[PDB]
RNA sequence: AAAUUGAAGAGUUUGAUCAUGGCUCAGAUUGAACGCUGGCGGCAGGCCUAACACAUGCAAGUCGAACGGUAACAGGAAGAAGCUUGCUUCUUUGCUGACGAGUGGCGGACGGGUGAGUAAUGUCUGGGAAACUGCCUGAUGGAGGGGGAUAACUACUGGAAACGGUAGCUAAUACCGCAUAACGUCGCAAGACCAAAGAGGGGGACCUUCGGGCCUCUUGCCAUCGGAUGUGCCCAGAUGGGAUUAGCUAGUAGGUGGGGUAACGGCUCACCUAGGCGACGAUCCCUAGCUGGUCUGAGAGGAUGACCAGCCACACUGGAACUGAGACACGGUCCAGACUCCUACGGGAGGCAGCAGUGGGGAAUAUUGCACAAUGGGCGCAAGCCUGAUGCAGCCAUGCCGCGUGUAUGAAGAAGGCCUUCGGGUUGUAAAGUACUUUCAGCGGGGAGGAAGGGAGUAAAGUUAAUACCUUUGCUCAUUGACGUUACCCGCAGAAGAAGCACCGGCUAACUCCGUGCCAGCAGCCGCGGUAAUACGGAGGGUGCAAGCGUUAAUCGGAAUUACUGGGCGUAAAGCGCACGCAGGCGGUUUGUUAAGUCAGAUGUGAAAUCCCCGGGCUCAACCUGGGAACUGCAUCUGAUACUGGCAA
RNA sequence: GCCCGGAUAGCUCAGUCGGUAGAGCAGGGGAUUGAAAAUCCCCGUGUCCUUGGUUCGAUUCCGAGUCCGGGCACCA
């Protein structure tokens, strides 16, 4: 909180995906110390991308840390998810502010099932690009067995619907680029040749009202309450009137300072990740899951009616009918929530893989319009993707 | 101290972080003060139209 | 601020006329006054010590178009004020802007006087006024602006007031909408109805 | 040393100047020995507007006190002659 | 600390240094008068009274020691050498 | 001419009564909080609890007219070198203006903040001598002639940093002698002794050795005696609660002598005496900043001491002194401690009870804004720079006060709701409908008043050898607003954007119908509900307030329920079981005689604000404001002698 | 952000390792009374915290949640 960030470059938000003790978070590492030698960003270190007690004395992940480094044509912005399988819902909050993912399949193990999940949550939240990188390479000399594990991951991908043979697979191990071996370190600087290429300009929504789903909430010591996320349309001005609702009820505010990666800024436009200082909230009293809105742009609603798309065994979901009662969770932009299913009258059972609308009251009220999308997940697992039809509370 | 519970039904119980008020009853001997009802976890009471700044209710 | 409400009933609960809907024609005969206040209008009141009082009160404050506060304000300002209590109650009220320019003759009604003092009409010693709680001070000259003289309810309204019984200790042109407040009003000039003392025992306690 | 200075009463953007024989180190509206006349800068053509008891910034100034900036000119505005 | 007025610090602690000498130097030749009194008559008593009575003035005038000071330490002192001796 | 015009009761013990006596209510009020509902503006206010711990920026600097600096920086002038000979390179010059870093001056001790401590060291009222007092200001009169240092800068090192050391060197209003000194300082006096600093703006004449000397004039220094303003100290009375705290006390209480204090003093010592305080409450314990005031009250009183003003106290906790005119020093210093801190592990920091802000505590209380434009404050000849003092702005119905939320006509007495003896009533001129406004918001143009000054010039005055320079000035110039898309004024537009929430059994203004059946619930007091509830829940209808309303808490009132004004004690609560009796309270009657009480007068004071009355100024009000009265007092001074006291018969 | 416990008819508790849950204390229906209480004669009055899955069948076995309990961290 010093340095004024100088809004030069076109920012991007990228992040890395795949199994449980695969290299996601070393190589999020390697392309600090790579990017930041040669072209002359800022340093960082494998330090940090995850301290804590919960990831050292275990040494998994489990918050999405984000990083921030530079590169000629654009302005990156890292997201590390956890990995594991009982971390998918601050995944999927690291997963839907991504534009475009960073897959990480080995060569030893190869695609495992996380990798299956990970990808599955991808398509239904909202990941419109993505890229392969094998990272391990070293620990078996051979090229028979490497190049194998290429062509399960091109029909994996094929297979759950992505462009699979199109996307650029790249071959790296991510301790070698760590320290400075002249063949390895090329090999990850290609890797960010890579994204610039394949993944295009995003488009963004520089004119429709302001709205930031809160993804992590904090509390600086001098300043006040935090709270950070992508902003999903509009801009944010220095004192401007800002509306957060969500969870509990609603509540007035006033935005005194907008920021990106501890440097500030003047106006925080749409399509990159901020910290939005709000004045005169508690740490405890404002959640995560609310939205920062523009007043009177949006109205929280606990009952509503909903085209849903329930997915069968062959695509991955549910195999058995339900009725009235059942309970599984939604996950809006960031956040989850129970609800009763109130089905139509003319409909006796609900068959897996099968198109229908059907009322959904909600325990927590959550802020939404006409046209919203959401992907239902219950018992560690997806269920059904969908759209919002009608308003009602 | 002990504190009354006004209104017909409430989501009170075992816990709950609520707001006191003072008040006797002049009924129950020992309770001298009254929740208030619409004030953190004590919510309002449910479908209650005259008499609704007593009872924590909002309008219809 | 103001009642906004149904005007004609205030009058029924009182049982006298208020002057709240005089407005053009001269006598109502089209409310059912005095026998029907609201539902239980048949109902013959008790009507206590306390009650008569209060009643008086009311009476003065809904003819006047005062409420509660302001009004407990002119008590205290007539307790202060050398004389009777009663007389200079009524006299502070009777010196409103609102007040004389319905009693001048420029609004069919008090209220019709309260909204022209309020948008820019009223103009008294060469200067606008917009309060209707503006105390005119004896020797005065209120009036209408040029803009706004000779339209269509203030011409109406003067010719209504000819059937009034116009007060003494103030004078109006006529012609080009002119007034001239001239001394403080007396007890006995006007209404010979209104009970002042009752209204003294109410804030005295 | 004693001064005499302008005390600063009055509304928000209403202001009405105490002219005031106190001593430096108090506060503006604080401790004074006593009040000498007033200003009302706000106070236009009118029958009242400033006032000062030109008898009593004898017995001051004549023993050692300073005059103000401002209360200097308003001895130049009251005159001695005019 | 938080200001570039702590050159009154290091004034003030230049000042002492000298401030104190010159307060050191007084209380001596005044101790020099007490060493006289006690067992001497009125002549060796008197002789360092004629030296310190320059050197208090001098420092009376000059802040250090207050006149009042000065005033005593010839007042209660010539009543030392009168009454004695 | 005006300064108080002021004193209300009701419900509740009983079958009923009168009394006693508690309980509760009607009114004012607040730093408020909460619930529901929320339009504007104006003026006020807005961490009471954790004196909790707090990142970040910022709250005190200033002068070149003190001084070295021929300057860290940016720029003119004598001269230089390149070459597009005025375009460029560039050494000298206090020399261009100034000023980073110093050295000295004055400031930092004021201005802000907070009530932790403090039951008297404090505060209040009234007095009183033993005092000091920078800046300001009266008067007198000096200010003469010398020295040795010393930073900065080098030079050379140490250190991670903070911050040093060693070798030079140099300036002064820094520093110290010396002469020089009195109505000054000690003394019986004779005597002795004690100081100083120089700067800056201009010059004819003549010395030029050019650094000019000498006239010049503002300025500054220094000694005394003074005023002014502060401050230190002393006394008297007053200033909370507890006796289920009755004895405390050894520098304790006084003396003589010495030291010390700006000043007197057990302030502090040495010895001497054996006190001193105490029932008119010492000591100990708990609580507490104090006052002007505030709220309340018919007044006496009771409660309280947020905001404005005076005094005190304290500054991370516990100490000490240094510097100074002033501190035992909020943003100095030094230790010690607890807690945060950074490091190269040697050592360093740090102090929000300045302003914003954070966490935590809490029922609860705000922007890391703009500005020195004004008003004071700091230095300075000034210009100016500095200023979270102040002035604005934000926020919050937290209050007090203003205007809103339309205004006439409108019978088919419509629909719909609600009630009914189904005839009709009522909601209700309510609505719709037609006629009109256009305040306030929403827009677009106009646009004050807070601004006095400081300059650039001038004109005569001042001042002098001078038609100079400063002191005073009157005339001409161009300017100075954070507030600010200002106050206020017009210009459209269309009723358009603008109403809730208590209550409705008695106290206490206002009633029916359904649902429920001592259940669910209400309740400020009495009390409502057991299948026909006016008290519960809903509905309609009413009543009372209205951008507020209620609930909660808090103080006084009513409470003559701590009674001095103004109560009681046979039986309601209440005469010790009965005597004696010291201290204490009270005392027959006539003369004196003082004057303590008492009374009368007079003078000083009782800060300003506040209150009160007559005015005045904001469109009105709240708000601001002139004068008056008042401040019920305390002191002294002069009388009066009836009464009370003292004192003699 | 993630670990862990807690929930069984109106209240206080038993019961389970897939065999379909009970006890007291309440409550209700009739008799009686103005209504009760006792007296007399009859009744569990249940979303096993919610929801899905493994199965013929889940309180019971395995996920996902609810609100609440206590624990460890992150400083745009
Ligand atoms: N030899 C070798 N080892 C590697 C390479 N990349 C990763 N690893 C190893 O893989 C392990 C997983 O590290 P990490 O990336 O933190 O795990 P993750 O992929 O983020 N998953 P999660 O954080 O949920 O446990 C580490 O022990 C690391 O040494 C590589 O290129 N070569
Ligand atoms: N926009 C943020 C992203 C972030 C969120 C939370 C932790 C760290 C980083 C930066 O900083
Ligand atoms: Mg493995
Ligand atoms: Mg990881
Ligand atoms: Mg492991
Ligand atoms: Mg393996
Ligand atoms: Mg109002
Ligand atoms: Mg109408
Ligand atoms: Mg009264
Ligand atoms: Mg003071
Ligand atoms: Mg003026
Ligand atoms: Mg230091
Ligand atoms: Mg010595
Ligand atoms: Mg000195
Ligand atoms: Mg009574
Ligand atoms: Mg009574
Ligand atoms: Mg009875
Ligand atoms: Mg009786
Ligand atoms: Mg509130
Ligand atoms: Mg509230
Ligand atoms: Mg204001
Ligand atoms: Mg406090
Ligand atoms: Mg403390
Ligand atoms: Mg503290
Ligand atoms: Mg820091
Ligand atoms: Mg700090
Ligand atoms: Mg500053
Ligand atoms: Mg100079
Ligand atoms: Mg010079
Ligand atoms: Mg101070
Ligand atoms: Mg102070
Ligand atoms: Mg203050
Ligand atoms: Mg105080
Ligand atoms: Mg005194
Ligand atoms: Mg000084
Ligand atoms: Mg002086
Ligand atoms: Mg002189
Ligand atoms: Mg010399
Ligand atoms: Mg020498
Ligand atoms: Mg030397
Ligand atoms: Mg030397
Ligand atoms: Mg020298
Ligand atoms: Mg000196
Ligand atoms: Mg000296
Ligand atoms: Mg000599
Ligand atoms: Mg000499
Ligand atoms: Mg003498
Ligand atoms: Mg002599
Ligand atoms: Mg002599
Ligand atoms: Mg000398
Ligand atoms: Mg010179
Ligand atoms: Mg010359
Ligand atoms: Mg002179
Ligand atoms: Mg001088
Ligand atoms: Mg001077
Ligand atoms: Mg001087
Ligand atoms: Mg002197
Ligand atoms: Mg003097
Ligand atoms: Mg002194
Ligand atoms: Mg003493
Ligand atoms: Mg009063
Ligand atoms: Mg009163
Ligand atoms: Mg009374
Ligand atoms: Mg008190
Ligand atoms: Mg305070
Ligand atoms: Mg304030
Ligand atoms: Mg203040
Ligand atoms: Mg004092
Ligand atoms: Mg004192
Ligand atoms: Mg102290
Ligand atoms: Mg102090
Ligand atoms: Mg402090
Ligand atoms: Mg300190
Ligand atoms: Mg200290
Ligand atoms: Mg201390
Ligand atoms: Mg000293
Ligand atoms: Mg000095
Ligand atoms: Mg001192
Ligand atoms: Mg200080
Ligand atoms: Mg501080
Ligand atoms: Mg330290
Ligand atoms: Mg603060
Ligand atoms: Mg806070
Ligand atoms: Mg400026
Ligand atoms: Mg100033
Ligand atoms: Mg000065
Ligand atoms: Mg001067
Ligand atoms: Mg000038
Ligand atoms: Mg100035
Ligand atoms: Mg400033
Ligand atoms: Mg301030
Ligand atoms: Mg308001
Ligand atoms: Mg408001
Ligand atoms: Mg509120
Ligand atoms: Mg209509
Ligand atoms: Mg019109
Ligand atoms: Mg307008
Ligand atoms: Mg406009
Ligand atoms: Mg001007
Ligand atoms: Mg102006
Ligand atoms: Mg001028
Ligand atoms: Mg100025
Ligand atoms: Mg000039
Ligand atoms: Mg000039
Ligand atoms: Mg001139
Ligand atoms: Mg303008
Ligand atoms: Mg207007
Ligand atoms: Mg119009
Ligand atoms: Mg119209
Ligand atoms: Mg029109
Ligand atoms: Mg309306
Ligand atoms: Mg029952
Ligand atoms: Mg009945
Ligand atoms: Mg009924
Ligand atoms: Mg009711
Ligand atoms: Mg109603
Ligand atoms: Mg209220
Ligand atoms: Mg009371
Ligand atoms: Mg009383
Ligand atoms: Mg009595
Ligand atoms: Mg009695
Ligand atoms: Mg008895
Ligand atoms: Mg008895
Ligand atoms: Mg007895
Ligand atoms: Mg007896
Ligand atoms: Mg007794
Ligand atoms: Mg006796
Ligand atoms: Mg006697
Ligand atoms: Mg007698
Ligand atoms: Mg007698
Ligand atoms: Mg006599
Ligand atoms: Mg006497
Ligand atoms: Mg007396
Ligand atoms: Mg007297
Ligand atoms: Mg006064
Ligand atoms: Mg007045
Ligand atoms: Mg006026
Ligand atoms: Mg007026
Ligand atoms: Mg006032
Ligand atoms: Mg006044
Ligand atoms: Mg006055
Ligand atoms: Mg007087
Ligand atoms: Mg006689
Ligand atoms: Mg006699
Ligand atoms: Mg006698
Ligand atoms: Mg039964
Ligand atoms: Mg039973």
């Amino acid at each position: 909180s010093k340095e004024k960030f100088e809004r030069t470059k076109p920012h991007v938000n990228v992040g890395t995906i795949g199994h449980v003790d695969h290299g996601k978070t070393t190589l999020t590492a390697a392309i600090t110390t790579v990017l930041a030698k040669t072209y002359g960003g800022a340093a960082r270190a494998f330090n940090q991308i995850d301290n804590a007690p919960e990831e050292k004395a275990r040494g998994i992940t489990i918050n999405t840390s984000h990083v921030e480094y530079d590169t000629p044509t654009r302005h990156y912005a890292h997201v590390d998810c956890p990995g594991h399988a009982d971390y998918v819902k601050n995944m999927i909050t690291g997963a839907a502010q991504m534009d475009g993912a960073i897959l990480v399949v080995a060569a030893t193990d190869g695609p495992m099932p996380q990798t299956r999940e990970h990808i599955l949550l991808g398509r239904q939240v909202g990941v419109p690009y993505i890229i392969v990188f094998l990272n391990k390479c070293d620990m078996v000399d051979d090229e028979e067995l490497l190049e194998l594990v290429e062509m399960e991951v091109r029909e994996l991908l094929s297979q759950y619907d992505f462009p699979g043979d199109d996307t650029p697979i790249v071959r790296g191990s991510a301790l070698k680029a760590l320290e400075g071996d002249a063949e390895w370190e090329a090999k990850i600087l290609e890797l960010a040749g890579f994204l610039d290429s394949y993944i295009p300009e995003p488009e963004r929504a520089i004119d429709k009202p302001f709205l930031l789903p809160i993804e992590d909430v904090f509390s600086i010591s001098g300043r006040g309450t935090v709270v950070t996320g992508r902003v999903e349309r509009g801009i944010i001005k220095v004192g401007e009137e800002v509306e957060i609702v969500g969870i509990k009820e609603t509540q007035k505010s006033t935005c005194t300072g907008v920021e990106m990666f501890r440097k500030l800024l003047d106006e925080g436009r749409a399509g990159e990740n901020v910290g939005v200082l709000l004045r005169g909230i508690k740490r405890e009293e404002i959640e995560r899951g609310q939205v920062l809105a523009k007043p009177g742009t949006i109205k929280p609603h606990t009952k509503f009616e909903s085209e849903v798309y329930i997915l069968s065994k062959d695509e991955g979901g549910r195999h058995t009918p339900f009725f009235k009662g059942y309970r599984p969770q939604f996950y809006f932009r960031t956040t989850d929530v129970t609800g009763t299913i109130e089905l139509p009258e003319g409909v006796e059972m609900v068959m897996p893989g099968d198109n229908i609308k059907m009322v959904v009251t909600l325990i927590h009220p959550i802020a939404m319009d006409d046209g919203l999308r959401f992907a239902i997940r219950e018992g560690g697992r997806t269920v059904g993707a969908g759209v919002v039809a009608k308003v009602l509370s | 101290v002990t504190s009354y519970i006004g209104g017909e039904g409430h989501n009170l119980q075992e816990h709950s972080v609520i707001l006191i008020r003072g008040g006797r009853v002049k009924d129950l001997p020992g309770v001298r003060y009254h929740t208030v009802r619409g004030a953190l976890d004590c919510s309002g009471v449910k479908d209650r139209k005259q008499a609704r700044s007593k009872y924590g209710v909002k309008r219809p | 601020a103001r009642y906004l409400g149904p005007k004609l009933k205030l009058s029924r609960r009182e049982g006298t006329d208020l002057f709240l809907k005089s407005g053009v024609r001269a006598i109502d005969t089209k409310c059912k006054i005095e026998q029907a206040p609201g539902q239980h209008g048949a109902r013959k009141p008790r009507l206590s010590d306390y009650g008569v009082q209060l009643r008086e009160k009311q009476k003065v404050r809904r003819i006047y178009g005062v409420l509660e506060r302001q009004f407990r304000n002119y008590y205290k300002e007539a307790a202060r004020l050398k004389g009777n209590t009663g007389e200079n109650l009524l006299a502070l009220l009777e010196g409103r802007l609102d007040n004389v320019v319905y009693r001048m003759g420029f609004g069919a009604t008090r209220a019709e006087a309260r909204q022209l003092v309020s948008h820019k009409a009223i103009m008294v010693n060469g200067r606008v006024v917009n309060i209707a709680s503006y105390q005119v001070s004896p020797n005065d000259v209120v009036s209408i602006r040029e803009k706004a003289k000779k339209q269509s309810r203030v011409k109406a309204a003067l010719e209504l007031a000819e059937q009034r019984e116009k007060p003494t200790w103030l004078e109006v042109d006529a012609g080009k909408m002119e007034g001239t407040f001239k001394r403080k009003p007396e007890r006995s000039d006007l209404s010979a109805d209104i009970n002042e003392h009752l209204i003294v025992e109410l804030y005295s306690k | 040393m004693v001064t005499i200075r302008l005390a600063r009463h009055g509304a928000k953007k209403r202001p009405f100047y105490q002219v005031v024989v106190a001593d430096s180190r108090n506060a503006r509206n604080g401790r004074f020995i006593e009040r000498v006349g007033f200003f009302n800068p706000i106070a236009s053509e009118k029958e009242e507007g400033t006032r000062l008891d030109l008898d009593r910034i004898a017995h001051w100034v004549g023993q050692g006190a300073t005059i103000s900036d401002r209360v200097a000119a308003l001895i130049k505005e009251v005159n001695k002659a005019a | 600390n938080i200001k570039s007025a702590k050159k009154r610090a290091i004034q003030s602690e230049k000042a002492r240094k000298h401030n104190a000498s010159r307060r050191s130097m007084m209380r001596t030749f005044i101790k020099k008068v007490y060493a006289a009194i006690e067992a001497g008559d009125k002549a060796a008593a008197q002789k360092a009274f004629n030296e310190m009575q320059p050197i208090v003035d001098r420092q009376a005038a000059k802040g250090l020691i207050h006149k009042n000071k000065a005033a005593r330490h010839k007042a209660n002192l010539t009543a030392q050498i009168n009454k004695l001796a």
